[PDB]
RNA sequence: GGGCUUUCGUUUUCCUAUAUAGGAAAAUGAACAGU
């Protein structure tokens, strides 16, 4: 099943870069289909302090399983301007109970395939090394921060790993704070793996992190939300020989409404790669103008005058899912997940 | 180079397989053999005869990355391309020998060979007490989190460790009896032993130690002069001279600490960066200023140094003096003042063999290690260098890791009555001696401020394992 | 490079039945993946 995925994500990249370390995500309509390649994206580095921005023109992580997550966002930001009365049918969005929220369909589900494991807690195990987890170690299970000039994770202006991003993603979902307004929270169907592929630590990193001391933290989960278990697999034939190949800073996105256009960024800054530094198609200004014009579409004049900050906590419902999540990581032993001042994130778009 | 399968045929138990060589565009005699591994060596006997002399199938394809950049240093590197010291020699390796009188042929091979000798006082022959060889080091996807791999494989690295199990079963055969047999002392107060004032040590190394000992040609080699005064000669021709340098994974030469900022880790690594373990001459340096007895043992020990350093070739007097201590006086004394007794710096007497062998063949260099102790008698260590764990089909414990000396401390922490430090982790015990950890980080912290880089350290994870 | 851990396929031997096919022990030659 995952052969299909790996090989899909890998020629679509080659497909639109004939004019690595990769991350794409697949959106399956059925079983019986084949799949699309929806989100795309490259890259290993991350920014500095100097290229971190107030006004939030630079993207914080231009690692591969985050930037094809905003690429899928924005991709479910068109999805939702292309929904209507009309066109409901054919959509992947149907109503919700209370008919305030749309939903996925059922029968349409996510899938996510990267080519190396994420940093952290995801690559922590050696030679000799139903979800099976592994928790032999006390310090097994630890939050990890990305480290400057490098790919790999320190234990706890810090950016949290992939691993713990991905473990928010399977608890809070992948569609973030802003389309919870108008969508219900999205889970991966499957991860997965091309390199370093252990079943206990990346079960572990993902999901079963917060399920070590019994069922104790899914009860006091509110509704929707849910600890996800995505199934988790790896590609069944690898290049033997390790790359160590080095490796370029630059970025490369896309999302499936952008047709052939790729998007170019450079890891160390956060901007587009060129002189004149345009802005990234997948940074935190288009996001809000793409959300500001869904909410001028659907009437909801309410949402318009809040600012990104006031906007990001007007979601109610996943605020507390969020601060719950964190609460729950910090009892079990695991640290502080760091946040960002909320100065980053008080801006007001012209 | 390419081996081609031309054909396979007849029954599976009497099969006939036939293999031809080709070499970029030139294809040589196809053959027929009785084994694949027969078929590949009979094509290549064939292409040789065609072409010992053409050479044109020599030139194609090396697989490690390359760069031995410190300044246009591709020229420097092609033109490297083409105690009475000599009993120091002859006891290392004739107990080699002696040790590899009968053993498999595997050790017919080129190697470096690295020795430490103690000498009870002035009249005594000499005893070898430790021994190493190899000339590899581990990759770093083969690192493990448990302490289980070592993580070089050097043979002056090896000796030192070999030294370090000699030192303990020496402070396990310690006692009030036999106080006076041994080669122990009551230090000041008597919490921690100290080494006898007539007992000394030597090391002797086949080649010169890897890094800032290696950067002159062999056309450079000094004569051998019985000098009687011991004052060293450093020689500071050039800024590039002093900078530190590691053994980078899967490249070739010796590169100095770049401004290269990408930090150490575990799952970093694991990704697939470049693993830089620190040449053989930082490490030399670092035993002359802190001591072979490492962290662990100064608990219950002094720092121990050395008196004497004979190398085997490429011996030069104002490099080597400024590879193992001289590098850390050039700016004056104020170092030696920083640093606090019992830890000070240490000038050994540098040696070089009458004459060297003249055979140093440069390639063929297997990645065998052979390790021997002198409690372990007749019992050798064979190591395959490249994984760091012992050279066999179960890739057994090898007895020189870190998670043995850990056992080795924990059986005489017992045995000494140490209870606070029996229920401590590696990590902790190391920084549990205030002295040496003081005495390291100045040391490092003298190095990066005056000039010459930053030390390279494994990542935390895998210092700090779990047991 | 080495090295432990399903086959294909030889003889001998044992058995079944009618020299024959089948089953079985042994080793014999290549591939093979965990270390
Ligand atoms: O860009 P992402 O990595 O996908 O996540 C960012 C951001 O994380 P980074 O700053 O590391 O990029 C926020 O985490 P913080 O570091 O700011 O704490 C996080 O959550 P918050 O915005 O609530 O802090 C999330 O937001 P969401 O919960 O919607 O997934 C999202 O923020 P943006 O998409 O607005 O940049
Ligand atoms: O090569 P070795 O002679 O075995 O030195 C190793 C190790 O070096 P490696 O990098 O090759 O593993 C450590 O060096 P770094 O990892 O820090 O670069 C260092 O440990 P510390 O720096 O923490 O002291 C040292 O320690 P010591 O001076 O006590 O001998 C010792 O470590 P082990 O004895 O545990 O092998
Ligand atoms: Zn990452
Ligand atoms: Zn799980
Ligand atoms: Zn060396
Ligand atoms: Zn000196």
């Amino acid at each position: 099943f995952h052969d299909q995925i790996a090989m899909l994500s890998h020629r679509c990249f080659n497909t639109l870069t004939n004019s690595k370390i990769l991350a794409a995500i697949i959106m399956k309509k059925d079983s019986e289909d084949m799949g699309v390649v929806v989100s795309l994206g490259t890259g290993n580095r991350c920014v500095k302090g100097d290229s971190l921005s107030l006004k939030g023109e630079t993207v914080n992580d231009c690692h591969a399983e985050i930037i094809s997550r905003r690429g899928f966002i924005r991709f479910l930001y068109s999805e939702l301007m292309k929904y209507n009365s009309q066109t409901a049918k054919d959509s992947i969005f149907e109503p919700a109970k209370g008919g305030e929220k749309l939903q996925i369909k059922k029968t349409v589900s996510f899938h996510l395939y990267i080519s190396t494991a994420p940093c952290g807690d995801g690559a922590l195990f050696d030679k000799s090394c139903r979800h099976y987890p592994v928790f032999e170690n006390p310090k097994q299970g630890k939050l990890r921060t990305k480290v400057e000039n490098g790919e790999g994770t320190i234990p706890v202006l810090r950016t949290m790993s992939c691993s713990d991003k991905i473990l928010r993603w399977n608890v809070l979902g992948l569609q973030g704070a802003l389309l919870t307004h108008f969508l219900q929270p999205i889970y991966l169907k499957s991860v997965t793996l091309g390199y370093l592929f252990s079943q206990g630590h990346l079960t572990r990193a993902i999901c079963c992190r917060v399920t070590r001391d019994g069922s104790a933290f899914e009860d006091g989960l509110r509704h929707p939300f849910i600890v996800n278990h995505p199934k988790v697999g790896r590609v069944s034939i690898y290049d033997s020989k390790r790359q160590s190949g080095k490796t370029k800073e630059t970025s490369v996105n896309w999302c499936l409404a952008d047709g052939y256009d790729l998007e170019i960024l450079d890891g160390t800054r956060g901007t587009v790669d060129g002189p004149r530094n345009e802005l990234s198609r997948v940074s935190k200004k288009n996001i809000f103008l793409l959300f500001k014009k869904l909410c001028s579409f659907r009437y909801r004049r309410d949402l318009l005058r809040l600012s990104y900050g006031e906007a990001k906590k007007a979601a109610r419902d996943y605020e507390t899912a969020k601060n719950y999540f964190k609460k729950g990581l910090k009892d079990m032993g695991y640290g502080n997940w760091i946040s960002k001042p909320q100065e980053e994130k008080n801006f007001y778009l012209c | 180079a390419e081996f081609k399968l031309v054909d396979q045929s007849g029954p599976p138990h009497e099969p006939k397989f036939v293999y031809q060589a080709k070499v970029g565009g030139r294809w040589f005699p196809a053959v027929c053999a009785h084994s694949k591994k027969q078929g590949k060596q009979e094509a290549a006997d064939a292409a040789l005869r065609v072409l010992i002399g053409e050479n044109e199938k020599a030139e194609r394809m090396g697989f490690t990355e390359v760069t031995p950049v410190t300044g246009a240093s591709l020229r420097r590197t092609m033109l490297l391309l083409s105690t009475f010291h000599d009993q120091i020699a002859m006891l290392s390796h004739r107990c080699f020998n002696t040790l590899t009188n009968s053993f498999q042929p595997s050790l017919l091979g080129r190697k470096i060979l690295a020795a430490i000798i103690m000498k009870k006082d002035s009249e005594d022959m000499g005893v070898v007490v430790s021994l190493g060889t190899g000339n590899r080091c581990v990759k770093g996807d083969s690192l493990s989190l448990k302490g289980e791999t070592v993580n070089d494989c050097h043979a002056e690295i090896i000796s030192r460790r070999g030294f370090i199990r000699f030192l303990y079963s020496e402070l396990m055969k310690y006692n009030s009896q036999t106080a006076k047999d041994s080669i122990f002392e009551p230090a000041k107060g008597g919490e921690k032993l100290q080494i006898k004032k007539t007992v000394s040590f030597h090391l002797y190394i086949s080649t010169a130690p890897c890094g800032d000992g290696a950067l002159f040609d062999k056309s450079c080699s000094d004569r051998a002069m019985e000098s009687t005064e011991s004052r060293h000669y450093p020689v500071f021709e050039n800024p590039k001279q002093g900078k530190l340098r590691t053994k980078v994974e899967n490249g070739e030469g010796t590169i100095p600490v770049e401004s290269s900022d990408i930090v150490p880790t575990w799952d970093g690594i694991r990704l697939g960066e470049r693993l830089r373990t620190m040449s053989c001459s930082d490490k030399i340096l670092r035993w002359n200023v802190l001591g072979l007895q490492g962290a662990l043992l100064t608990h219950f020990l002094q720092p121990i140094y050395l008196k004497s350093v004979t190398l085997g070739y490429l011996f030069s007097q104002g490099h080597l003096t400024r590879a193992i201590c001289c590098r850390v006086t050039r700016d004056g004394s104020a170092f030696e003042d920083g640093l606090r007794h019992p830890f000070i710096v240490n000038h050994p007497k540098v040696g070089r063999v009458s004459i060297y062998d003249s055979k140093r063949q440069s390639g063929k260099t297997k990645e065998t290690s052979v390790n021997w102790c002198l409690a372990d008698g007749y019992d050798l260590e064979i190591l395959d260098g490249t994984r760091g764990t012992v050279d066999g089909p179960r890739n057994e414990l090898s007895r020189v890791s870190k998670k043995n000396i850990f056992l080795l401390f924990k059986k005489l922490c017992s045995f000494r009555y140490r209870r606070d430090l029996l229920r401590l982790s590696y990590g902790e015990a190391k920084k549990a001696a205030r002295d040496y950890e003081t005495a390291k980080n100045y040391f490092k912290k003298g190095l990066k401020d005056m000039g010459y880089g930053n030390w390279i350290s494994k990542p935390q994870e895998e210092k700090n394992f779990y047991l």
